[PDB]
C-alpha cells in the first residue's frame, strides 16, 4: 500500500491430510518486473509445529510474524505448546487492530495432539476462516477451479504432496510473479519434514 | 477601460477613458475606444485586447458598406440590432471574450436621441444612461437625471460622475474624452468632461 | 475498415488555408469582411475547445461509405468501387441549384436513402457575398 | 474520505397558539428514492411539557434529543425537581448545538411549549445554535409548499390569536395533505403533538402512500 | 445540418462562472407504465402518458433524457412508416430495433434514451430492451426505470411460460403497482397496451385508477 | 439597468379563457411575453437567448402565415417550439418557455411549458417558470381553482404575483398580465 | 474500516402474529470473487434474540465478539442471569446502535448494516435496523442492501401495516421469506444459493435452520 | 471503456475436437452487482457454421459482429462458403483498426471441409491467435490451470462436452459475473447442434 | 497504440566475424498473466534479413503485414527479384524507421522496439535499432528492454569494440547469446524458457532455430 | 500597509501609512502600526491581520519586562536580535504569515542612530534606508542619500518619496504618520510627512 514498498506476489497453499498438514509455496520475490530474489524462503516458522506464509506488505508481515513468535515464546514459558487456534487468534488480532496502517494476510498451518492438524486463513482486512485447505497470493486465482476438482479429505501424505505440486506448478506456469522452486513443510506427529522440488521436475507434470 | 453614456432630451453624450495598454508607456492624443459608425451614430467599446478593436472595425466596415450601397443612413435601432446579431454570431463557435458597447445616435426620421448598450453575450438594452468598467455612479445618475435635461445639465452630471470616479482612482487615470451626438452630427467637447 | 471516423485533426495551418476568402490587397491574409463570421474569429480558436462528438458526427456517413467501398474492393474488385464513385461524381457534378440546398432524388437513390430520414434532413441549416455569383465563382473555380 | 453525513428527508411544522402549541411532522423515513419506514416518529415529548423535533440527518437528531433528555434528567436531580422553562430549554439546546461548531449536527430543530405566562411558544434553531422564538415555522423538504397554504388560510382571514386547537389541527392536516399531493417525499402519515396546561396529547392521521 | 454544436463553448464558459414493464404471453405482448411525471421532488403531472407508438402495432416506453426519448421514438416512427410504404408490407419489430440500435450507436451514447420496445408483426410477438450506447437485448419479461427492481421482483415471483392475456395483464399491472407503492418516482396510475397476434392493438389509459 | 436576466412567468387556465403574466423591472422596455397573432409565449432565463428565440419565432410564424394563409394554432406552435429547441441539442438556449392561447376552431384553452431542449409539459391547471421565488409554485398551488371566470382568474393570478413579489425583491417590481378569450385580449399593468 | 474487503450481501426479516422471522445467505465475497462459502451471518443472542449483519466480514466478527462479551458480562455475579435477568432485544439494539453512532462520530466506522429481531419478555415483537452512519429505524418488514430494493416490496404485500401483523401466520411469513430469498438469488450477482433462517416465537422459542437451499427454480424457458 | 456502458463479464470457451468444434458460454449479463439478464444468449452466429462470442463493450462488439455478418454475406454471394480464417481476419481488421475508439474481443469457432474445425482468439488490442482451444472472460482466470490439466487433442464429442461443462461450472462457481445456464453449439460435418445445461445439472458435477 | 495490452519482453543481438546473431523468446504476456505461448517474434525477410520486435503484439503483427507487403511489392514485375534486386537490410530498416518516426509525429505511435540484423550484398554486417519515438542507433551488440540492462554487459565483454569483431567466431557469439538468454530467464518475470535464434552468415546464409530451451540451470543451492 | 525608514546622521525617521482594513469605513486619527518598544527604540510593522499586532504587542511586553527588571534599556541591536529570534520561533510549527518590521533606535552608549529591517522569515539586515509595501523609491533613495544628512534633509527626501508614492495611488491613501527617534527620545512630526 505504501509507495515504493516491497509486495508479496506469491503462491501459497496449505492442505490438511490424514496424518497432519502440509504448507507449500514458491520462491520468487519481484520488484515490478525484475526478480529481486529467486530462491527466497517463504515458509515462516513461528513455533516448532506452527508455520505460516505471508502476503501483502513484506515489512508489515515480517513485523507481525516476529511479534507472534515472541508472543508464542511467552505463552510456552507458561502453559507449554500452544494450539494452532491460539496462534491464529494472535495473528488475527494483530492484523485486524492495525488494518488501517498495515497491509497483511497470513495463512497458518499447525499440528497438535488435540486437533491433529489445522489450517487458518486471514485475508486482508483481518477476518479469520478455518478451512480444510487454503490458497492465497496472486497466482492462486488461476488454480481455484483445479483445487476444487482435486481435493479430498483424509488423503495420504504422497497424494497431498502430488496435489500441492500440481497446483503450484500450474500457479507458477500462469503467474508472472511466481516461479523458482517449490518448498513444502510437512507437520505430523512424527515431526517436521522439509521438501524442495526443482523446475525441471514439476514443469514436466 | 471605462465607458459612460447619458441620453439627454436632444442629444447623446458618450465619455470614454483615454487609457493605454499596460506595461508600455504611451503618449498620444486620440480616442482609440470609439468608432464613428455613421455621421449620426457613434459607438464606444470597452473590453479586452484587439478582439474588441477587430469587432468594432468590422462593424464600421459593414455599416459604411450599407450607407454607400443604399445612399441612405440606417437608424440607430437597426444599427444596434445588427451589432447585437454580429456579436452573438462571433461567439457561436469560440470562447467568449470580454466586450461591452454603447451605441449613441440621433434618429432624424423620429428626430430624437437614442442610446443602447450591448454586453459580451449579446444582450441589447435601451437605457437613458449607462456605464461599464466601474466597480456607485448608478445612484448619482438616478438621483440627478431627468428625461427633459438639456445638454448642459447632462454635461454637468457627467462631470460629477467623472469626479466621483476619479476620487477613487490613481493619477494614472489621465482623463476622459467626451463626444456629443445630436441633430448636427458628432462633435468633440475639447474643453472638459 | 473504419467504424468511428479517424484522422480528423488538422496537421498544418496557414493564413491562406481558405482559398475562397483570400484578401485581394494582401493575398497571404484572409478577407475578414467577406468571411461574415462576426469579425473576431481567428483560425487558431477553431483548433481548441471543440465538442468531442462533432468530428465523429460530421464525418460519419463518409466513413461508412469508405468502409463499404473498401469491402467492395476486397470482395468484388476495383471495378465496383470505381463504378460507384463514378456514378456519384456524375450525379453530384451536374447538379447546380444556387437557390436550393436539398439533395437530389437520384443521389438518395444511389445512397439507398429513398425512405430514410436523419436529423440532417430535418434540420438542413447576409450583408456581403451570399448571392448567385459567389456560388457561380466557387462552382466554376474562377 | 468517509462521508459521515446522510439525509432522511422529512417535514415538520410548529405553530404557537394563544394558550397552546402544536408540533407536527410526517412519519415517512426514506433513503434516496427508497422507503425505510412509513411510521417513524420525529416529534418527541421531552418532559416538563416540551415537545422537540430535529429534522434532517436522523442519527444526529436522535443523538441531540437523547443528550437533551439526559441533561433534563440531571437538571431535575440538581435543582429540587424544578420545572425547566421553554427559554431555558432553548438556551440548553443552543449550547448543545454550538458544542459541535466544527463538526455540526446536520439537523434543523424546532421546540414548542408554554411560556411563563401560559402562552404558546415555538423556538427554531439553525444547525449551529442560532435560535429565535416564532409564531409559526415549517422545515424540511415541503416547507415552501406548507407555508403559503397557512399564509393564505390564516392572518398572522381569522387571526391566529382567536383560533382554537381543533381549527389549528385542521389547518395542519389540510396543509400536509396538499403537500403530500404535490411532494414525492411527503406522505404515509402525519403525527401532531399538542401542548396545553393539561399536558401533551398525540394525534395521528393517514396520508397518501404512493 | 443536423443537431447543432453552436454555443457549446459559450455554455461551458457560463458553467465555469418511473416504472416500465414488458411481458410476453402465449399469443402476444403487453407493455405497461406508471403516469407520474416529476421535475425533481415536485410532482409535475399526476396523469402522464409514457407509452409511445412507433407504429400501430409496435409500441415503446423510455427513460433517461425525456426529450431524447421522444425525439428518437418519433424519428424511428417516421422511418418505419416510410419503409412500410416503400415495401408495401407491415413493419417488423426487428427493423425498428435495427434502426434504433444503429442510430444510438452513431451518437456514441450522447443521446440518453433507454427503451423497452414491444410489438407484433407477421413473424410473431417481440420484446426488446435498448441501451443508450447501442446495445440491445431480448427477453420474455423486462423492467426499466427507478422502480424497476420492485417490478422485476414481482415479475420473477409470478411469471410462467403458459400465460393467457388476462394473466399477463394482471402480472404487468401488479408489477407497475409494486413500483408505484415502493418507489418515490412512481405512484399515480397504470397505463397498459396489449398487442395480440392477428388483432388490433388495445391501448388502455388508466387501467387501474 | 442592463441586468434583465431571470424573471418569472405564470400561465393559468380558466373557463373559456387563459391568463399569462410576467414580472417587469423598474423605471428610470424589456418584456418577456410576446404574441404571434393569438398565441402567447413567455420566456424566462438568459436575456440574449430570449431575444433570439423571439426573433426566430417571429420569422417562422410570419413564413407560416404566408404559406398556410392562416394563423398558427397553439398546439402547432407548441410542436414548432419543441422541434426548434431540440435542434440545439448540444448547445441549448438557457431558457424556460411557456405557451398560452385559445384554439380558434374548438375554443379550448391551452397552456404548455418546455425544458431547455424542448420536452413538452402540457398542464391542465397552471405553469410556473423561473427561479426567482421558490414559494411562487406553492402560492399558485394554494390559490388556483379550476374553471374560473376571467375576472376571478385575473384576480387570482394578480394576487399570486403580488404575494410572490412581497416576500422577494421590491422597490420597482411590476407585472404585465394578459387575459385571453376566444375573441378578446386584455393587457394590464400592475405597479403594486 | 475505511474500505470493505470481504463482504456479505443482504439480510431480510419480517414480523408475523406471534413472532419474527429473519434470514441471510452464507457467502463471503472478495469483490467479484465468491471466495468464502460457509459464513454464518445470523448470530443468536440469548434464547430470544437474533442479529443479522451485512457488510464487512472482519467488522462482523468484531461485533460477534462484542455480543459474546455482552452475554458473558450479563451473567457476571448474576444468579438469575437466565431466568429474569436475561438480555432483551431492546438492550442489545441500544448497545449496538450506541456503538455504531460513536464509531461514526470518530471517523472510524464499522462498515455494516445490522438488523436486530426478537421477542420481548412481555411477548412484544422487536425488529429494528441500524447502519454504519448510526441511522436507526423500525418497520414490520426490514431488509439491507439489494433486499431493501427487492425483498421489501414482496414482504409488504403480506404485511403492509400494523393491523396486518395479527392476520399473518408463521407459515405465510416463512413462505414469503423463502420466495424473497429465491428472487435475491435470481437477481443478485454476489448472492449464494445456501442460506440460514431463524424464527423467534413467543410460544415455541428460537428455531434456527441452517443449510437451507433455494429450490423450485424456473430454468426452463431459456431453451428458446 | 465508456462511462455508463454495458460490459461483458462472461465465461467463454471454444474447444476443437475430432469431428469439429464446440463453442460454449454462460448466460449472465450484469450491471455492476445487479443481474440485468439471466437468460441471455451469447452465441453469435455470423455464418451457418461460423459462430463467435464477444467480450468488452456490448455495443461495439454487436456493431462489429453485424458488419462481419454483412461482409460474409457479400463474400458468399461471390465465392460460396467462407473459411474460418477469412472471418477471423475480418474480425481482426475491424478490431485493430478501431482499437483507439472501440473495446472489443472476439472468440471465433468455425468448421469447413478443408480445415475441419478451427478456433481463433482476438483479445483486446486486435492481435489474432490460432489455438486448439481458447478461454475468455472474467471467469476464465479461475480455470486456466484446470483446462491446462484436462485438454487432449482429438477428443470425442461427449468428452469435449464434459470438459466444457466442468470448466464452465467451475467458472460460474467462482466468478460473480457468470451464472445461469450453459449454452453450447457443436459444429461438425453433420450440421449445427445446440445444447443447454441447467444449474441443477452442472452444480452437482 | 496509446496503451500496450499483449507484449513480448526483449530481443538480443550481436555481430561476429562473418555475420550476425539475433534471438528472442516466444512469450506474449497479458500483464502479469503469461497468456500466449508460441509467439514468433523473429521475422525473416528475404534470404538475408531478420527483424526482431519487442512490445505490443498487435502492432508487431501489423509490422509483419507491412514487411510481407514490402517483399511482394519488391517482387512485382521484377524478373531478377531474387538474384540482384532482392531487398537489403538497409532498405528494410530505412522504411521501418521512416514509418516509426512518421507515426510518432502523428501522436499515433507503434509501441515497439525493433532490431534489424543481416548481411549486405557486399558482405558487410548490418545491425541497427529503432523504437516508438523514432530513435535509431547502431552498435556491435544490441538489445531491447530488460536485455539492454543485462544482456549488453555480457555481450560487450566478448565484442567491446569494432576491432573485436574479426576476432569473434560464430561459436563464441552463439554461446554468449545463449548465456544471456539464460540470465534473462533467471531475472525477468515476463520471460519464457522457450526462445528462437537466427544466424545470418555471408557464407552459409540464414539458419533459423526454433524451439530452443534454456538448459543447465543452477537450481541446486536453494536447499539451504 | 506600507512602511518606510531613513537613518540620518543623528536620528532615525520612520513613516507609516495610516491605512485601514477593507470593507469597513473608519474615521480615526492614530498610528496603529507602530509600537514604542523603549523610550529610544521604536518599531513599525506591516503585513496581514491581527497576527502582526499580536506579535508586536508580545515584543513590547517582553521588552518592557526587561526594562523594569534590569532598570536599564536594551540597545537597538539587542532589541533587533531578540525580535528576530522571536519571529523565527513563531513560525517553527505553523504556516508563515506575512510580516515585515523596521526597528529604529538611538544607541546612547555609542551615541548614534541605528535602523534594522526584519522580513517574514526572520532575516535581519542593517540598512541606511528601507521600505516595504511598495510595488521606484529605491532609485530616489540611492541618488539622494548621504550618510551625513541632517534631519531636515532626511525629511525632504521622505517628502519626495511620499509624493512619488502618492502619484500612483488613489485618493483613498489618506496620508503617512512620521516619527523621529533621536537622543531626546521619540517625537511625532505633527506638521506633515
Amino acid at each position: 500500500l505504501k509507495k515504493g514498498e516491497v509486495s508479496l506476489g506469491t503462491s501459497i497453499m496449505a492442505v490438511t491430510f490424514k496424518d497432519g498438514v502440509i504448507l507449500g509455496a514458491d520462491s520468487r520475490t519481484t520488484t515490478g518486473a525484475y526478480i529481486a530474489n529467486r530462491v527466497t524462503d517463504k515458509l515462516t516458522r513461528v513455533h516448532d509445529k506452527i508455520w505460516c506464509c505471508r502476503s501483502g506488505s513484506a515489512a508489515d508481515t515480517q513485523a507481525i510474524a516476529d511479534i507472534v513468535q515472541y508472543h508464542l515464546e511467552l505463552y510456552t514459558s507458561q502453559y507449554g505448546t500452544p494450539s494452532t487456534e491460539t496462534a491464529a487468534s494472535v495473528f488475527k488480532e494483530l492484523c485486524y487492530e492495525n488494518k488501517d496502517n498495515l497491509t497483511a494476510g497470513i495463512i497458518v498451518a499447525g499440528y497438535d495432539d488435540k486437533n491433529k492438524g489445522e489450517v487458518y486463513t486471514i485475508p486482508l482486512g483481518g477476518s479469520v476462516h478455518k478451512l480444510p485447505y487454503a490458497i492465497a497470493g496472486s497466482g492462486s486465482t488461476f488454480i481455484y477451479g483445479y483445487c476444487d476438482k482435486n481435493f479430498r479429505e483424509n488423503m495420504s501424505k504422497e497424494e497431498t504432496v502430488d496435489f500441492i505440486k500440481h497446483s503450484l506448478s500450474q500457479a507458477i506456469k500462469w503467474d508472472g510473479s511466481s516461479g523458482g522452486v517449490i518448498r513444502m513443510v510437512v507437520l505430523t506427529a512424527a515431526g517436521v519434514e522439509r521438501l524442495i522440488f526443482y523446475p525441471d521436475e514439476y514443469e514436466q507434470l | 477601460d471605462i465607458i459612460l453614456g447619458i441620453r439627454v432630451q436632444d442629444s447623446v453624450i458618450l465619455a470614454s477613458s483615454k487609457a493605454v495598454t499596460r506595461g508600455i508607456s504611451v503618449l498620444k492624443d486620440s480616442d482609440d475606444k470609439t468608432r464613428q459608425l455613421s455621421p449620426h451614430t457613434l459607438m464606444s467599446f470597452a473590453g479586452e485586447a484587439g478582439d474588441t478593436v477587430q469587432f468594432a472595425e468590422y462593424i464600421q466596415a459593414n455599416i459604411q458598406l450599407y450607407s454607400i450601397r443604399e445612399d441612405y443612413e440606417l437608424s440607430p435601432q437597426a444599427v444596434s440590432s445588427f451589432v447585437r446579431q454580429e456579436l452573438a454570431k462571433s461567439i457561436r463557435s469560440r470562447r467568449p471574450y470580454q466586450v461591452n458597447v454603447l451605441i449613441g445616435g440621433y434618429d432624424k426620421k423620429k428626430n430624437k436621441p437614442e442610446l443602447y448598450q450591448i454586453d459580451y453575450l449579446g444582450t441589447k438594452v435601451e437605457l437613458p444612461y449607462g456605464a461599464h468598467g466601474y466597480s456607485y455612479t448608478f445612484f448619482l445618475l438616478d438621483h440627478h437625471y431627468r428625461p427633459d435635461m438639456t445638454t448642459e445639465e447632462g454635461l454637468d452630471l457627467l462631470k460629477l460622475c467623472v469626479q466621483e470616479l476619479e476620487k477613487r482612482m490613481p493619477m494614472d487615470f489621465k482623463g476622459v474624452i467626451v463626444k456629443i451626438v445630436d441633430k448636427d452630427g458628432i462633435r468633440q467637447v475639447d474643453d472638459f468632461q | 475498415m473504419n467504424i468511428v471516423p479517424q484522422d480528423t485533426f488538422k496537421s498544418q495551418v496557414s493564413t491562406d488555408q481558405d482559398k475562397s476568402v483570400l484578401s485581394s490587397a494582401v493575398p497571404s491574409l484572409p478577407d475578414t469582411l467577406r468571411q461574415q463570421e462576426g469579425g473576431a474569429v481567428p483560425l487558431s480558436t477553431q483548433l481548441n475547445d471543440r465538442h468531442p462528438l462533432e468530428s465523429t458526427l460530421k464525418n460519419w456517413e463518409t466513413t461508412q461509405r469508405q468502409r463499404q467501398m473498401e469491402q467492395y474492393r476486397q470482395i468484388f474488385g476495383i471495378a465496383e468501387p470505381m463504378k460507384r464513385t463514378m456514378e456519384m461524381e456524375i450525379v453530384n457534378r451536374t447538379d447546380f441549384n444556387p437557390l436550393s440546398t436539398n439533395g437530389s432524388i437520384h443521389r438518395d437513390i444511389l445512397l439507398n436513402k429513398e425512405c430514410s430520414i436523419d436529423w440532417e434532413d430535418v434540420y438542413p441549416g447576409t450583408m456581403v457575398g451570399d448571392d448567385v455569383h459567389s456560388k457561380i465563382e466557387k462552382q466554376l473555380g474562377i | 474520505q468517509f462521508n459521515p453525513y446522510g439525509d432522511n428527508g422529512g417535514t415538520i411544522l410548529g405553530i404557537a397558539g394563544e394558550d397552546f402549541a402544536v408540533l407536527a411532522g410526517d412519519t415517512r423515513n426514506i433513503t434516496d428514492y427508497s422507503i425505510n419506514s412509513r411510521y417513524e416518529p420525529k416529534v418527541f415529548d421531552c418532559g416538563d411539557n416540551i415537545v422537540m423535533s430535529a429534522n434532517g440527518f436522523a442519527a444526529d437528531g436522535d443523538a441531540l434529543v437523547k443528550r437533551f433528555k439526559n441533561s433534563v434528567k440531571w437538571y431535575h436531580f440538581d435543582h429540587n425537581d424544578k420545572k425547566l422553562s421553554i427559554n431555558s430549554a432553548a438556551r440548553n439546546i443552543q449550547h448543545l448545538l454550538y458544542g459541535k461548531r466544527f463538526f455540526p449536527y446536520y439537523v434543523h430543530t424546532i421546540i414548542a411549549g408554554l411560556d411563563e405566562d401560559g402562552k404558546g411558544a415555538v423556538y427554531s434553531f439553525d444547525p449551529v445554535g442560532s435560535y429565535e422564538r416564532e409564531q409559526c415555522r415549517a422545515g424540511g423538504a415541503a416547507a415552501s409548499l406548507i407555508m403559503p397554504f397557512l399564509d393564505n388560510q390564516v392572518n398572522f382571514k381569522k387571526p391566529l390569536k382567536y383560533l382554537s386547537v381543533e381549527e389549528v389541527i385542521k389547518l395542519v392536516r389540510d396543509s400536509f395533505t396538499s403537500a403530500t399531493e404535490r411532494h414525492i417525499q411527503v406522505g404515509d402519515g402525519l403525527e401532531i403533538l399538542i401542548v396545553t396546561k393539561d399536558g401533551v396529547r398525540k394525534e395521528f392521521y393517514e396520508l397518501k402512500r404512493d | 445540418a443536423g443537431l447543432s454544436f453552436d454555443n457549446y463553448q459559450r455554455n461551458n464558459f457560463l458553467a465555469e462562472n418511473t416504472t416500465i414493464v414488458g411481458v410476453k404471453f402465449n399469443n402476444g405482448v403487453v407493455i405497461a407504465a406508471d403516469t407520474r411525471s416529476t421535475q425533481g421532488p415536485i410532482v409535475a403531472d399526476k396523469n402522464c402518458a409514457k407509452l409511445h407508438r412507433i407504429s400501430p402495432k409496435i409500441w415503446c416506453a423510455g427513460a433517461g433524457t425525456a426529450a431524447d426519448t421522444e425525439a428518437v421514438t418519433q424519428l424511428i416512427g417516421s422511418n418505419i412508416e416510410l419503409h412500410s410504404l416503400y415495401t408495401s408490407r407491415e413493419p417488423r419489430v426487428v427493423s425498428a430495433l435495427q434502426m434504433l440500435k444503429q442510430h444510438l450507436f452513431k451518437y456514441q451514447g450522447h443521446i440518453g434514451a433507454y427503451l423497452i420496445v414491444a410489438g407484433v408483426d407477421p413473424t410473431g410477438s417481440h420484446l426488446f430492451s435498448i441501451h443508450a450506447h447501442g446495445s440491445t437485448d431480448v427477453g420474455y419479461y423486462l423492467s426499466l426505470g427507478s422502480g424497476s427492481l420492485a417490478a422485476m421482483a414481482v415479475l420473477e415471483s409470478h411469471w410462467k411460460q403458459d400465460l393467457t392475456k388476462e394473466e399477463a395483464i394482471k402480472l404487468a399491472s401488479d408489477a407497475i403497482q409494486a413500483g408505484i407503492w415502493n418507489d418515490l418516482g412512481s405512484g399515480s396510475n397504470v397505463d397498459v397496451c396489449v398487442m395480440e397476434i392477428g388483432k388490433d392493438a388495445e391501448y388502455l389509459r388508466n387501467y387501474l385508477t | 439597468p442592463s441586468s434583465i436576466n431571470g424573471g418569472i412567468v405564470v400561465a393559468m387556465t380558466g373557463k373559456d379563457c387563459v391568463a399569462i403574466a410576467c414580472d417587469l423591472r423598474l423605471g428610470s422596455k424589456f418584456e418577456k411575453i410576446f404574441h404571434y397573432g393569438h398565441v402567447f409565449l413567455g420566456i424566462t432565463g438568459l436575456a440574449t437567448d430570449v431575444t433570439t428565440l423571439n426573433e426566430m419565432f417571429r420569422y417562422k410564424t410570419n413564413l407560416y402565415k404566408l404559406k398556410e394563409e392562416r394563423a398558427i394554432e397553439p398546439e402547432t406552435f407548441t410542436q414548432l417550439v419543441s422541434s426548434s429547441l431540440y435542434e440545439r441539442r448540444f448547445g441549448p438556449y438557457f431558457v424556460g418557455p411557456v405557451v398560452a392561447g385559445i384554439n380558434s376552431k374548438s375554443g379550448k384553452p391551452f397552456i404548455a411549458g418546455f425544458d431547455l431542449i424542448g420536452c413538452i409539459d402540457e398542464a391542465k391547471d397552471f405553469i410556473v417558470s423561473g427561479t426567482a421565488s421558490d414559494q411562487l409554485f406553492g402560492m399558485c398551488e394554494s390559490l388556483y381553482e379550476p374553471n374560473l371566470e376571467p375576472e376571478d382568474l385575473f384576480e387570482t393570478i394578480s394576487q399570486a404575483l403580488l404575494n410572490a413579489a412581497d416576500r422577494d425583491a421590491l422597490s420597482g417590481w411590476g407585472a404585465v398580465v394578459y387575459i385571453i378569450k376566444k375573441d378578446e385580449v386584455v393587457k394590464r399593468y400592475l405597479k403594486m | 474500516t475505511q474500505q470493505p474487503i470481504v463482504t456479505g450481501t443482504s439480510v431480510i426479516s419480517m414480523k408475523y402474529d406471534n413472532g419474527v422471522i429473519i434470514a441471510a445467505d452464507n457467502l463471503g465475497s472478495y469483490g467479484s470473487l465468491l471466495r468464502f462459502n460457509g459464513v454464518e451471518r445470523l448470530i443468536p443472542v440469548g434464547d430470544n434474540t437474533v442479529v443479522g449483519i451485512s457488510g464487512d466480514i472482519s467488522d462482523m466478527q468484531h461485533i460477534e465478539r462484542l455480543l459474546k462479551d455482552l452475554v458473558t458480562e450479563n451473567a457476571y455475579d448474576n444468579p438469575l442471569a437466565d431466568a429474569e435477568e436475561a438480555l432483551e432485544p431492546s438492550y442489545i439494539f441500544e448497545y449496538l446502535a450506541t456503538v455504531m453512532y460513536q464509531r461514526r462520530s470518530k471517523m472510524n466506522p464499522l462498515w455494516n448494516a445490522i438488523i436486530v429481531a426478537g421477542v420481548q419478555s412481555n411477548g412484544d415483537q422487536f425488529l429494528r435496523y441500524v447502519n454504519l452512519l448510526g441511522v436507526t429505524y423500525s418497520s414490520p418488514t426490514l431488509a439491507t442492501g439489494f433486499g431493501a430494493h427487492m425483498a421489501n416490496p414482496l414482504l409488504r404485500k403480506v404485511v403492509d401495516r400494523e393491523s396486518d401483523i395479527p392476520k399473518t401466520t408463521v407459515q405465510v411469513a416463512e413462505e414469503a421469506i423463502v420466495n424473497a430469498m429465491r428472487v435475491l438469488y435470481y437477481r443478485d450477482a454476489r448472492s449464494s444459493r445456501n442460506f440460514s433462517l431463524a424464527i423467534i416465537d413467543k410460544n415455541t422459542g428460537l428455531t434456527f435452520k441452517k443449510n437451507l437451499q433455494v429450490e423450485n427454480m424456473k430454468w426452463d424457458f431459456a431453451k428458446d
